[PDB]
RNA sequence: GAACGCGCGAUACUCUUUGAACGCACAUUGCGCCCCUUGGUAUUCCAGGGGGCAAGCGU
RNA sequence: ACCAUCGAAAGGGAAUCCGGUUAAGAUUCCGGAACCUGGAUAUGGAUUCUUCACGGUAACGUAACUGAAUGUGGAGACGUCGGCGCG
């Protein structure tokens, strides 16, 4: 006798990149500098393949300041600029002398 | 404008209708 | 409908040298 | 579940299955176009 | 007497992009986009706009209260109340057909 | 072989983006998944880093 | 039960406005004001004897007022023209 059961399936399945690689150099220009004196505003310039986490992470390490937001643009020369306003417990001022 | 740049070797003959190289014959 | 996808070609083809 | 078995129905049960298998992918494969559908009609 | 234009990247007259004229408090004419209207439920039986429920976008329902977008009544928010009235009525007359058919049956099979 | 950069590749007079070119797409620096780890209030959130993904009615 | 993916900067689509500001930047910057989506959570209130609330004949109303598998409905979502009414 063979002991088969009847209710079967109707179709069969198958069983390098840190804080000192992040800013490469500020920018010192006199619309920069403007910035920095009167917005509270640090311009920086970045690398291609840093986002505004990373931009805001390294600036918060390297400066030992609070970053209350970035706004980065990529220029026509093939360069990542950045500008980082920060908190207003900080003076810009002084971490640009500083 | 029929060709545009070829990403594999810089050339302005990829045809833009064929998705094909004229040059390099990519891909 | 297509109920011969209940059954493999392998288990179907074995089953068809049986007849 | 079912406790019995058979010599030779278990065959021809087998061979009717096979039988009814080819035929429903022959006219599967054949009632691709609408002209044998249409001859089927006045067939 | 001030001429306005797009505010967006669209250039062409699209049912996507239309434009209102408004006068800013800055004493200027100036466009604006605006949004395209929402549209009343409809009842699933007969496609009449559906009584006491809010005309809201598809995703602007998400985001209110559940009172804003049904009625009390069965099938509320879903059939108007004719529909309902007349699934009821329907649905008691097909089972009391039901039940005399099954009596008319049970007679004509009780001669033999 | 090509593109971008300082003969060479972010260690730039180790080896960026590619290319037979390989997670998937691609005329886009677009979209995912998996494992470890670190930081910011942190079991949930967010982000960074490293490493990967072209059974059978047969005997 | 049923097949990847590609294909629209004029199609479908969650949400931002005013004022000011440069030699050259603005719905992107500054000031003020506001919305959208996702997430973790706390408090008040309701869930009325202890266990998922009521009112109106009705259309329906509400500060809430649990809802799996499964099966449906709406918005998205749709030809063109004419006069009339309103902003
Ligand atoms: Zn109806």
């Amino acid at each position: 006798k063979k002991a088969l059961k009847v209710r079967t399936s109707a179709t069969f399945r198958l069983p390098r990149l840190d804080s000192y690689k992040v800013i490469e150099q500020p920018i010192t220009s006199e619309t920069a500098m403007k910035k920095v004196e009167d917005g509270n505003i640090l311009v920086f310039q970045v690398s291609m393949k840093a986002n505004k986490y990373q931009i805001k992470k390294a600036v918060k390490e390297l400066y030992e300041v609070d970053v209350l937001k970035v706004n980065t643009l990529v220029r026509p020369n093939g360069t990542k600029k950045a500008y980082v306003r920060l908190t207003a417990d900080y003076d810009a001022l002084d971490i640009a002398n500083r | 404008k029929s060709h545009t740049l070829c990403n594999r070797c810089g050339r302005r003959s990829f045809h833009v209708q064929k998705k094909t190289c004229s040059s390099c014959g990519y891909p | 409908l297509s109920r011969y996808v209940k059954w493999p070609e392998y288990v179907r083809v074995q089953r068809q040298k049986k007849i | 579940m079912i406790k019995d078995k058979d010599s030779a129905a278990d065959a021809d049960d087998l061979e009717s299955e096979l039988n009814a298998m080819y035929s429903d992918y022959k006219t599967r494969r054949s009632e691709r176009d609408a002209k044998f559908r249409a001859k089927q009609a006045r067939g | 007497a001030q001429r306005v234009t797009f505010r967006r990247r669209n250039p062409y007259n699209t049912r996507s992009n239309k434009i209102k004229v408004v006068k800013t408090p800055g004493g200027i004419l100036r466009a604006q986009h605006v949004k395209k209207l929402a549209t009343r439920p409809k009842c699933g039986d007969c496609g009449s706009a559906l009584q006491g429920i809010s005309t809201l976008r598809p995703r602007q329902y998400a985001t209110v209260s559940k009172t804003h977008k049904t009625v009390s009544r069965a099938y509320g928010g879903s059939r108007c109340a004719n529909c309902v009235k007349e699934r009821i009525i329907r649905a008691f007359l097909i089972e009391e057909q039901k039940i005399v058919k099954k009596v008319v049956k049970e007679q004509t099979e009780a001669a033999k």
